[PDB]
Parts: structure tokens; C-alpha cells; sequence
RNA sequence: GGGAGACUGGAAUUCCUGGUGUAGCGGUGGAAUGCGCAGAUAUCAGGAGGAACACCGGUGGCGAAGGCGGGUCUCUGGGCAGUAACUGACGCUGAGGAGCGAAAGCGUGGGGAGCGAACAGGAUUAGAUACCCUGGUAGUCCACGCCGUAAACGGUGGGUACUAGGUGUGGGUUUCCUUCCUUGGGAUCCGUGCCGUAGCUAACGCAUUAAGUACCCCGCCUGGGGAGUACGGCCGCAAGG
């Protein structure tokens, strides 16, 4: 199939990973 | 010239000297179709050279040509998406054309107050190896030598 | 093509001691010749390669002279 | 950068907005821009959904870059025109950073229109694997002079020729010496006086033909790239000339 | 000194050629480089620069008493052909030609591919 | 080249030492950082150390999958063929569950030649947190353990029976040309490719190694985003799953 779907999925996963990197310390302090 | 070489115009010999070279010279110095004036200029220059040196116009003209005739030149060649100044061998016809063009052009920048006198002085200096056209030939040969490394393509 | 001289009824055994039988199978640079240019079967080609390597290890053939 | 805007009809404020929006693209162009013009028009018919028409023309160092857009108002048309012009200038760059991925790379991998054509020798490849020597001429070893050897060259249409010299009694090979004339190579170099008299303008190679084996001769020919190799064979002790043939094998001429 | 017989080592890389004449015990007696004959930058990767360097090294060995030499070529082909031709052309007799290029048996990791 | 352990071989890169030896070497599309003139690069001799095993070497072998080739020895798993001596349906699949599971990554202790995230400069560019160049730390390596993900793909779950062929190639048995040397050819069992019937498909294509004809068991799907995300829970040192 076309790689457009894979592009959407990788963008979503990348954004989630960046969010996790940004809030790692806050999650640890609240967890 | 995409479909092949074009035919050459067979220019005729001169009346008062009987040589192809002087006719080529008058065609080179020709401007605006004033062929009579160009012929007058060339004939006067040849007579001035004859009076100054005492010999025949044609022999000293040929000596000047051989003095200013180039054998190697430099052209911009693009190989592999990159351009270089490649030295190239010059065909005899191109060498004669370049020599005559240089002679005329450099005689046009002289300071002898008249086209006939400027042309006579330039041809005499080229015969003796002192003309600016000789210097141009020396410079173009030097430039061809300096880029010899690019001669393999 | 060519013949596997070992699959024949006169096929000499492959050993790392008999150096001439191996020298006839390596190129002039000492590299092991390919199977197609030789024509031997796969098992005999592998045995030849193993014998050549062993002979090199015991200093009987040069390492790419 | 200076821009001239030739508006039309009633477009109040469109000129200044277009001027200030388009003049910001000068830094985007990688070459100086000259006489950059813009034009704004409005469709008289109200039936057009996008009535405003914007056109822009730039002269980036002799290269004409033009764009045209439609919009519902001056601001939208100008913004779309700016985006279009930015895309065009991006595609125009032509500087090295934008022309570095299209230049042919590597040596054999990948092929392009301007990729360097493969250098092919006159002979069929026939790689060292099963190259062999399947041409062995022994045309003539009757003694000859330089002129006679040259004539025997000419009608045979062969660049080089191996004979035996008259005066020396030694084997020799003549070949075209290029613009210098012809060149003569002997098994043992001798001057011209001992060499039989001649009229052709030739020169003699000062080096002697060396002694070496068949495999060594093939290796020297491969690593030296000459059209042939003239040598004294080690085992035979006599002259020999090897040349790469027209089928890929080596042509060994022996007495 | 006087060394009638020696060896010639030619290292032709992708951007330079180095020619060194050597007393067969391994001692360099005269060397000429591609950049030593007036070239610099990419200009010194050309076969003509290899020709000039080989001729210069040949003269710098000839006045030292070297007559007959044997050549050891090395490196990817840039000007090896012209290097040996120039070595011969400068009056230096060539004994034998040997290709001795360091060929690893798949050792060390090569640098990553360019793009 | 299925796996584990032990010992060990050579080419090459790097570094060190000592000769010869000079003014450049290196690098690119072109250059500059950089190295060298305190003796570099080059060449020879010697020494130290780490990693990977050129030729053999392929659409060829083994393995359930990941994956697996320098050599030798020890221990060990699986497969195929023939005889059919033996037991006599003991078979298939398998929710959960357990085990193995590329690379990257984490912990402790070693090792560190080359390569090299990060990080420095050089260069290109309007801008270069990049592509190119010079250096370069983790890491790549070894031992014991963690994690449990991949375009972990043939994007094709496992078992069985049947349905035209033709031709490569790997392994093993046998009849006839018969020299019996020979891919001689035939027959047969087990793999691994290519082309092609019927048949199937939306088409591309698959086609005895089925995506054909049917039977048994398991997993999974019910429009696209939101989202394999939030909450809750389990595992994990952590990343995270």
C-alpha cells in the first residue's frame, strides 16, 4: 500500500515520543 | 549544423597580388559592405610595407601570419556535469582565421592616425615579431600550456 | 562442461599434505579457483577449499604470493 | 529592491501591500533581481468566484520567473502570489547546494544523461579468465632494411611489425612513432651508423628489449597498457612480440 | 653514493601520486610528489601531474647513479600508466613491473558510504 | 556457515621504536579547517594491540524463528534415504502458559585497532542545529545478567488428500544405454528456483512450494481520525513494553 498511512502513523508516534521526553521528569515526580 | 557540416564559400583570388590570403584579409577588414574602401586600405597598407621594407608584400605578410598563427587554444568543455578549460588542437583554417582577425583587430587599436598606417605598422611588427598580435598568440599558447592537465578529455 | 576428476572411479583423495594436487587448483596469485572454472561437485569443491586452507595454515602454500 | 505595481480598477491599498509583500523575496533569490513588476486586475463579471487576478514577473539575473494567481480579494491574491513566487524561486536556485544531488556520482553505480561514457578498448574484453594465446604469426624473418620493413608494414596495414635487421642481424620491431615519425626497437640497442642506411625519418628507442617469461610478459602488458610488448623470451632466448588481439586473446609472434 | 640498481615505488591515490626511488635495501634516495612539481588541489590528481612527478624523480635518481630500476605500482588507477611510461621515457630502464597493493582479508571496517 | 567451549593462523588498519629521506601530506564538485618542517607523507626492519575473516562464496547449505561461513579439537541438536525388524492410532491443533527472540538500549567488571550517535571546528547556503571535510565520546567487542521490540515480510498460521506439464539446482537410493570414464538416460523419495494449464482473484498476480478443490484446530478485522492514545492494571533498574 501507499506509504501515506505509514507517514501519518510515524508522525503520531514521533509526537507522542517527544511529549514523553518533555514530561518524563514531571511524570516521575507525580508518579 | 545539427544535421552536419555546412559548405564553404570559395572566395576568389586577388587581381593585383593573385593570392587567397589578401582577399581573406580584405574580407576581414570589410565594414558595411564598402568593399572598395577595404580594398583601398589593404592595397595601401601593402604598398606602405613594400616601401618600408623593400620586399614583396606577400612574403612579409606570410611571415607575419606564421608569426601570429596559433596551434593550441583553450575551450570550455563540460564532462560529467563539470566544466573545464581544455586545451585543444587548432585546425589550419581556424588558425589562419584567428591570425587574420587578431591582426585586423589589434591594428584597429593602434595610434598611427590612419587605418592604412596602423595596418602597415601592425603587419611589419608581426613580421618582425613585435606586434601585439604576437603577444596575444604568446598568451593563448601560455594559457593552453597551463591547462595541459585537462588535455586527456 | 568440465569433469569432476574426483567423482570419477580414479578420483584421488583430497588431503592437505599432497601439495601439487592443491597447487593445480589455485590461481597464480594463490587464490582458490571458482567452482565453475574447475567443474568439480560442491562437496569436492568444499573439500578442496578446506584442504587449501589447512595447507596454508601449516605453511605449505603461500598466502597470496 | 524596488517593485512597480500596475494595478487596475478600484483596488485601494493593494499596491502597498503587494509592494511590501513581494519586496521581501529579494533575499530568497540567490542572484540579484532586476526590474521586478506586479500587476493586479479585477474581473468585471460578478459571476466569478475568484475575481481578483494577480501576476508577478521577476528578472533574476536574466532568468524570468513569473507567476499568476486568483483570489477573492487583494490580500489573498497577494499572499498566494507570494507563495507561488517563493516556490518558483526555490525551484530556480541553480546554485551548488541545489545542483549537487543531480551531478553524476560514483564510478560505475548509477547512470545519468551526462554520466561519463565507459572507456572501451578496441579489443573484445575476454577477461584474464580463459584469455589464452590463439594467434601466432611468423610472417617473415628474412633480413630487411628500414625502408623495406616500412613497405612490408604499409601494405599489411599493421601498426607494428617484427622483422630481422639487415646490418645488425638482430631481431627488431618497427612501429609508428606518432608525430615524431617512426620508431625502431632492437633486441640490443645500436646506433644509426651500424643500422642499414635508410631514407624514412625514424628514431631508435634507447632501451633494450628485456628478458622475461610468458606470464611475466602478460603481467607487464597488463600493468603497462602498451599496445604490444617486445621482449626476449626467457625460456626461448629469442625475440617475441605480444599484442592484445581483436578477440581478447594475446597474439604472440615468434620466429 | 652510487647505486646502479634500485627499485621504484609509485603510490597513486585518488588525489595524489607519490614516486620514490629506493636503494633495494629499502632506503629512499630521491622522491618526487604530485604537489612537488607545482600542482595543488585537484590538479595534482591528473595523469599529467603523475607524469611530471615521475620524470622529476627519474632525474633525481639518475644523477645519483641509478641506471636500471624495477617498479612496484600501488593504489587505485589514476596515473600509474603514465607514471611508468614517464619513468621509461626519462632514460631509466625498467626491470620488472609488480602490482603490490595492500589487500586486506576483510579486516577493519571501512568508512561509511558518502552521498 | 545448526549450537556451545577451548586453542590457534595470515593479510590489512592504527600506534610505538630504529634506519633512508625530503617539503609538502591529507581532502573535495572546488577548497579550508587538520597534520609537517621540532623532520611529516613515502620506503624498509622490528614490536604491541583490537576487531573482521578476501579467494572458496551462488539466488547454494543448515536452522522453528531471530540467524549462522579463518583453521583444529571436545560436547551436542535436527534432517534425509534404504531395510521395513519393532509398538499398534500412541495423530493434528492449541485458549491461557512457558521458552527462544535482529539491532538499538540498561547494570556490574574488562577491552578499546577501525568505524562512529552526541559534541567541536571547516565548507556550501539568504539561513545550515543536515547532506560534504578534519577530529571525536558513548557504542560496536568479551563475561554474566536485563529489555522483549523490527518492513521480526513470502506483508501468505499449523496438519492432511487430490488437481496438465516443461526446465535449472542440492541430498540419497536403484534399472537400462554402457564406454560403464560420462549432469549418459530412465525410475523414485526429500528440498530449493523459473516458466506455464485448469482453477481462483477487483486487478496485479498465485498456479503441485496455491492466493485451486475440501476437512480439523487456533489468531485476527468490522469506516477514517481521535489512538495503539488517556485512565486503571501487569512487567521493567530505566528507556519503555
Amino acid at each position: 500500500g501507499s506509504v501515506i498511512k505509514k507517514r501519518r502513523k510515524r508522525m503520531s508516534k514521533k509526537k507522542h515520543r517527544k511529549l514523553l521526553r518533555r514530561t518524563r521528569v514531571q511524570r516521575r515526580k507525580l508518579g | 549544423p545539427r544535421k552536419g557540416p555546412a559548405p564553404k564559400r570559395p572566395l576568389v583570388n586577388d587581381p593585383v597580388y593573385g593570392s587567397q590570403l589578401v582577399t581573406q584579409l580584405v574580407n576581414k577588414v570589410l565594414l558595411e559592405g564598402k568593399k572598395s574602401l577595404a580594398e583601398r586600405i589593404v592595397y595601401g597598407a601593402l604598398e606602405q610595407a613594400r616601401e618600408k621594407t623593400g620586399t614583396d608584400p606577400v612574403v612579409t605578410l606570410k611571415r607575419a601570419l606564421d608569426n601570429v598563427k596559433p596551434a593550441l587554444e583553450v575551450r570550455s568543455r563540460r564532462v560529467g556535469g563539470a566544466t573545464y578549460q581544455v586545451p585543444v588542437e587548432v585546425r589550419p583554417d581556424r588558425s589562419t582565421t584567428l591570425a587574420l582577425r587578431w591582426l585586423v583587430n589589434f591594428s584597429r587599436q593602434r595610434r598611427e592616425k590612419t587605418m592604412v598606417e596602423r595596418l602597415a605598422n601592425e603587419i611589419l611588427d608581426a613580421s618582425n615579431g613585435l606586434g601585439a598580435s604576437v603577444k596575444r598568440r604568446e598568451d593563448t599558447h601560455k594559457m593552453a600550456e597551463a591547462n595541459r592537465a585537462f588535455a586527456h578529455y | 562442461t568440465r569433469k569432476c576428476v574426483f567423482c570419477s572411479k580414479k578420483g584421488q583423495t583430497i588431503d592437505y599434505k599432497d601439495t601439487a594436487l592443491l597447487r593445480t587448483y589455485i590461481s597464480e596469485r594463490g587464490k582458490i579457483r571458482a567452482r565453475r572454472v574447475t567443474g568439480n561437485c560442491v562437496q569436492h569443491q568444499r573439500d578442496i577449499a578446506v584442504a587449501v586452507k589447512n595447507a596454508r595454515e601449516v605453511a605449505l602454500l603461500p598466502f597470496g604470493s | 529592491m524596488d517593485v512597480d505595481v500596475s494595478t487596475d480598477g478600484e483596488l485601494p491599498g493593494a499596491a502597498e501591500y503587494a509592494r511590501e509583500k513581494i519586496g521581501r523575496l529579494s533575499r530568497r533569490a540567490h542572484r540579484p533581481v532586476l526590474h521586478a513588476r506586479v500587476r493586479l486586475t479585477r474581473h468585471g463579471d460578478p459571476a466569478v468566484e475568484r475575481p481578483v487576478i494577480a501576476q508577478a514577473n521577476l528578472d533574476v539575473n536574466g532568468r524570468q520567473v513569473r507567476a499568476q494567481v486568483e483570489g477573492v480579494n487583494a490580500r489573498e491574491a497577494v499572499d498566494r502570489l507570494e507563495a507561488r513566487l517563493r516556490s518558483r524561486l526555490e525551484r530556480i536556485a541553480e546554485h551548488w547546494e541545489a545542483r549537487r544531488g543531480g551531478v553524476p556520482a560514483e564510478a560505475g553505480r548509477e547512470w545519468r544523461h551526462e554520466s561519463e561514457p565507459a572507456r572501451r578498448p578496441g579489443y573484445f574484453p575476454r577477461p584474464p579468465e580463459e584469455r589464452r594465446i590463439i594467434r601466432r604469426k611468423s610472417f617473415s624473418m628474412v633480413p630487411c632494411t628500414v625502408d623495406e620493413a616500412a613497405l612490408e608494414m604499409e601494405m599489411l596495414d599493421y601498426d607494428f611489425h617484427l622483422f630481422t635487421e639487415k646490418g645488425t642481424g638482430f631481431a627488431a620491431v618497427l612501429y609508428k612513432g606518432g608525430p615524431t615519425g617512426y620508431r625502431l626497437v632492437l633486441v640490443i640497442p645500436v646506433p644509426a651508423d651500424e643500422l642499414s642506411p635508410f631514407e624514412k625519418p625514424i628514431t631508435i628507442s634507447t632501451h633494450p628489449a628485456p628478458c622475461l617469461t610468458q606470464r611475466d610478459a602478460v603481467e607487464r602488458l597488463g600493468l603497462l597498457g602498451l599496445p604490444f610488448l617486445f621482449y626476449i623470451d626467457a625460456a626461448e632466448g629469442r625475440a617475441s612480440v605480444i599484442y592484445r588481439r581483436y578477440d581478447g586473446h594475446y597474439g604472440l609472434i615468434t620466429p | 653514493k652510487n647505486v646502479p640498481h634500485g627499485a621504484a615505488h609509485i603510490k597513486s591515490t585518488f588525489n595524489n601520486t607519490i614516486v620514490s626511488i629506493t636503494d633495494p635495501q629499502g632506503n629512499v634516495i630521491a622522491w618526487a610528489s604530485s604537489g612537488h612539481v607545482g600542482f595543488k588541489g585537484s590538479r595534482k590528481s591528473t595523469p599529467f601531474a603523475a607524469q611530471l612527478a615521475a620524470e622529476n624523480a627519474a632525474r633525481k635518481a639518475q644523477e645519483h647513479g641509478v641506471k636500471k630500476v624495477d617498479v612496484f605500482v600501488k593504489g587505485p588507477g589514476s596515473g600509474r600508466e603514465t607514471a611508468i611510461r614517464s619513468l621509461q621515457a626519462a632514460g631509466l630502464e625498467v626491470g620488472t613491473i609488480s602490482d603490490v597493493t595492500p589487500q586486506p582479508h576483510n579486516g577493519c571496517r571501512p568508512p561509511k558510504r558518502r552521498r
